[PDB]
């Protein structure tokens, strides 16, 4: 409803409009996330998931037409020690206490070195 | 000759009130007819007898045949230490000492020097795993002693279900005859299986023999 | 062939902090593993979770797990979710677990139940060792796969040896094999319609085998039974439709065992 | 030698932690600040040496500082110290978790907690419904999220569960895994019990009659569980 | 209802009512003499918490709509030792109380509106 | 076959399709961002799979002829 919405006033007003799609799949898959961009131009953020619950299907918007895909700088290269970080920044950006037993099991995350 | 001495120590020993977990099946319902019983035979054939008692003996015979004792004792652990069923590991350590017991006493005859110090060295002793030393140290022939092994004991499955669920005698003779070549597949894996697949963890056989103890009235030992 | 950089190795050392509760002495982990700080509930016992940054076990994931808690440390070790099996097109996903455990210590081994795919090859061995006051509640909980979706016994093969070994004696094997292509696993004897499988063993723990049957008959929706090994030991084998009444009966035997 | 702010403030953060060191070989208890110092500092000076990994620095950050070589109260007040390494393989973060073991004496800031459990949603009757997640991934629920409008691969009476949410603490989530089924309390949503938002099935005051257009939209829209008349009645606005 | 210990409860949203904080190193304790917030209702921000379009961000809000709330703040005053939200709006202390979204929660003022 | 594409003639010309006969025609893709706006007002949006499905339902409904769209056919969110 939130993507439907911001693209209806975005294509109003000649505004971009960046997502960082939903990682616990709470209210639908990338198939749901895209069927709610509707084929609007839309800036992705992490278009390889960053460990989201999208990955790795959400690297397949990567192909539409109306996605424009980013990638973050700590992913890039991929290097011996990029999987080691990840789990430390993710909780620190996402909020999550590492001290909190519900927090650390709510932070799960999708990443691979493929 | 050889098979008569088989079929008496194998009178002597079996027959002179173990069901495996059967009494359990009939008394939670799930074995109530002739097509229920063979199902029930078939999978506990296919999996705890196959991977626990056959795949025993042929290992123990092949251990005899190397003159392993300590490969012997190993397995026999091995067996023990993976038997969860009491009742499971209390039949079988009886029939195991019942074996050795009735070759040592009615067998008057040399039936050899290492069969004696496996015997006299042994604790705890499967039922399997001293049929196949026997063989072993008799030369039996290892195709033959698991098809009589498997033939003796299928027959007292089905002389048991037929008592107790009850089936007729007639059911009785079908399912031992419908079960002949289910039992050469048996043989023709125990050929290929190896020491990796010993007493691989059987779930509902296991569960209904644990649960054997927690029933009302137990007509049978296990 | 290891996806990652480097092999997927947790080397974990608890023992008892200055404070007297149960603190890390040391940790070496490599992706996908992760070690926080010990979490400390108001009256259960030190409780860690053994983090793992992926998706599940995946073809060529080999995992070296090497735990040791100290003397006199209560230690409650869960996993963060499902352990989920992927398929493993031409490979296979390993685990190697080996646990110490020392003088006086309590560990309940409690992780979630592993969930293998379609077409998943997995081999786990187990290797834990006791101390002749060692206390350990060791459990392991296998489903048939995505039921939910009708994926019964889709996969490739499960292969899970267990070896508990006390004062380095051996004291308990277990060997489960599932092999959906050389046998029906549906058929009587194996799960007879049940989906999910729970294999828990106490050792040492000061519950009697009555408690443990009262618990599992009063336990709904499972089909459950105890009994006690050679070592004197118990080991409890329970089925059922779905993974919530095997949680709930490991619980509550985990709660019998702590309560005393 | 172009420097950037960057490698200022990490050339300040070396010297401090330089400081730390020299004040622990007097014999000095570190503070705070001297502890966190020397920890980054270590780790920046292994990195930069290069023999090590991430996972290395990380298990190697835990053994420098004793209990016995801290001021009472650092312990309990660094909980984790992250530094940005650089590693012959670029920047990474390296993160040391609890690096000093409490002593226990002196905890700053510690809570007193009462003996008493809190209770939450009092006075809200829950039902429980029994989802399955009969899609390919984990799903994870919010305790505020309307459990009706739920990731369409979740399968369960979602009649029952129209105008309702979990019953868990605020802020936490229940994950429901593939194939798995679970049983989750539901409670009624508070306040005006307008439901805007979430999957657009509702976007309006959450009632009987709304319950039905929401149900006809979810069974239009293929969400699992929702059962509408096939002769459904349409309204002027819908 | 549901009742969670008061240890996952103080760390997952601090302090309640009754429950005691050191300050500082000091031998000085503070304890909470009240609490605005329901319990089970707090305001938490982060990946899956509350803080979201439609259920504590009000997707219809008063036109008292906060510029910035402080969530779960142990607010010590002279005024008392209590917990709150504090919400400001134009450079002023615009509220302090239980604030959220008054279509999902109950007690929830119109000059605490998120 | 022939969402998303346009006749392969010279750009101006135009193909004629007399009542009852019938022709075989060439088509190519559109060009372009491939956004179809307009027309009879079937796609509005941008031309991929995902759009193909709800312009076969929305030709199916309105009656084009040789638009085949399943009867189980699921909703989006926006169409």
């Amino acid at each position: 409803s939130a993507i439907n919405h911001a693209l209806d006033v975005a294509d109003k007003y000649d505004v971009q409009v960046a997502i960082h799609t939903d990682t616990l799949n709470e209210a639908g898959c990338v198939e749901d996330t895209m069927a709610a961009i509707a084929g609007r131009t839309m800036h992705t953020f992490h278009t390889e998931g960053a460990g989201g619950g999208h990955a790795p299907d959400i690297i397949k918007v990567a192909g539409e037409h109306n996605i424009l895909p980013a990638s973050t700088n700590p992913t890039i290269p991929f290097t011996v020690n990029t999987e080691a970080e990840h789990m430390d920044m993710l909780m620190v950006c996402h909020h999550l206490d590492k001290s909190i037993k519900e927090d650390v099991q709510f932070a799960d995350s999708r990443i691979r070195p493929q | 000759d050889n098979e008569f001495l088989i079929l008496q120590v194998n009178d002597a020993v079996f027959p002179i009130t173990h069901s495996f977990g059967l009494e359990t099946y009939i008394q939670q319902k799930k074995v109530t007819n002739k097509e229920s019983a063979l199902e029930y035979l078939k999978a506990n054939l296919s999996s705890q007898f196959l991977y626990t008692e056959m795949l025993s003996l042929k290992l123990t015979y092949e251990s005899a045949l190397q003159q392993d004792l300590k490969k012997i004792l190993g397995v026999e652990e091995v067996i023990m230490l993976s038997t969860s069923p009491m009742e499971l590991r209390l039949a079988n350590q009886k029939l195991g000492n019942r074996f050795i017991k009735t070759l040592q006493a009615m067998n008057e005859l040399d039936m050899g020097e290492f069969f004696n110090a496996y015997a006299q060295k042994t604790k705890d002793p499967t039922h399997a795993t001293s049929y196949g030393v026997f063989a072993a140290s008799l030369g039996i022939e290892l195709k033959k002693a698991l098809a009589h092994y498997l033939d003796a004991q299928t027959s007292n499955m089905v002389i048991n279900c037929v008592k107790s669920v009850p089936l007729s005698q007639n059911d009785g003779q079908k399912i031992l005859l419908s079960l002949q070549s289910p039992f050469n597949q048996l043989i023709e894996k125990t050929l290929e299986l190896d020491e990796s697949h010993l007493c691989t963890a059987s779930v509902q056989n296991d569960i209904k023999a644990m649960q054997h103890e927690s029933l009302y009235s137990r007509l049978y030992m296990s | 062939m290891n996806t990652y950089a480097q092999e997927s190795k947790l080397r974990l050392k608890t023992k008892i902090g200055a404070d007297g509760r149960c603190v890390i002495e040391d940790n070496f982990f490599t992706p996908p593993f992760k070690l926080m700080a010990p979490f400390y509930p108001k009256d259960d016992l030190a409780e860690i979770m053994l983090l793992a940054v992926s998706p599940g076990m995946m073809r060529g994931d080999a995992q070296d797990v090497q735990l040791n808690i100290g003397p006199n440390c209560k230690l409650r070790i869960t996993s963060q979710s499902f352990e989920k099996i992927h398929n493993t097109e031409d490979g296979f996903a390993s685990r190697d677990m080996h646990i110490v455990v020392g003088e006086n210590a309590f560990l309940d081994f409690a992780p979630f139940p592993l969930i293998p795919f379609e077409n998943a090859h997995f081999k786990g061995n187990t290797t834990i060792s006791l101390r002749s006051s060692s206390q350990l509640l060791y459990s392991a909980i296998i489903v048939a796969g995505r039921v939910a979706r009708n994926e019964l016994f889709k996969f490739n093969r499960l292969h899970t040896k267990i070896s508990i070994l006390q004062d380095e004696k051996p004291i308990y094997y277990d060997n489960t094999i599932l092999d959906p292509k050389t046998t029906d696993l549906n058929n009587m004897c194996m799960f007879d319609g049940y989906t999910h499988y729970l294999n828990l063993v106490l050792v040492n723990c000061p519950i009697e085998l009555s408690g443990v049957r009262e618990c599992i008959e009063e336990s709904e929706g499972v089909d459950g039974a105890v009994s006690e090994t050679a070592s004197s030991h118990l080991c409890v084998k329970a089925l059922a439709k779905g993974s919530e009444p095997l949680l709930h009966l490991r619980e509550k035997i985990a709660r019998l065992v702590t309560q005393t | 030698m172009k420097l950037t702010p960057k490698e200022l403030d990490k050339l300040m953060l070396h010297y401090a932690g330089e400081l730390a060191k020299k004040r622990k070989e007097k014999g000095i208890k570190l503070n705070y600040v001297e502890a966190v110092a020397l920890i980054s500092a270590h780790i920046m000076e292994e990195a930069r040496a290069g023999k090590k990994t991430a996972a290395e620095l990380m298990q190697e950050g835990r053994t420098l500082l004793k209990p016995d070589d801290v001021m009472d109260g650092v312990a309990s007040m660094i909980h984790e110290v992250g530094i940005e390494a650089m590693f012959p393989d670029g920047t990474k973060l390296v993160t040391v978790h609890t690096p000093i073991e409490a002593n226990g004496k002196l905890v700053p800031g510690e809570l007193f907690l009462k003996n008493e459990d809190i209770t939450i949603n009092e006075g809200k009757k829950a039902v429980s419904v029994k989802v399955k997640n009969v899609g390919d991934r984990p799903v994870q629920i919010g305790s505020h999220f309307h459990f009706f409008e739920v990731n369409r691969c979740l399968d369960f009476d979602r009649e029952k569960t129209f105008g309702k949410r979990l019953d868990i603490a605020s802020g936490t989530a229940v994950r429901f895994e593939p194939g798995e089924e679970k049983s989750v309390e539901l409670i009624d949503i508070g306040g005006n019990r307008r439901i805007f938002g979430f999957n657009a099935l509702v976007d309006r005051q959450a009632d009987n009659e709304s319950k039905k257009i929401a149900l006809h939209r979810a069974k239009e829209r293929g969400f699992h569980g929702a059962k509408s008349d096939d002769n459904y009645v349409k309204t002027i606005k819908e | 209802m549901k009742k969670i210990s008061r240890k996952e409860y103080v760390s997952m949203y601090g302090p309640t009512t009754g429950d005691k904080v050191r300050l500082g190193d000091t031998d000085l304790i503070a304890e909470v003499e009240h609490d605005y917030t329901i319990y089970g209702e707090e305001l938490k921000f982060g990946g899956g918490k509350t803080l979201r379009e439609g259920m504590s961000q009000s997707n219809n809000p008063s036109k008292e709509e906060l510029d910035l709330i402080i969530t779960n703040a142990l607010i010590v005053d002279y005024t008392g030792i209590y917990k709150a939200d504090i919400g400001i709006k134009d450079g002023k202390i615009a509220g302090i109380g239980k604030g959220g979204n008054k279509d999902m929660q109950d007690g929830v003022k119109n000059n605490l509106s998120v």
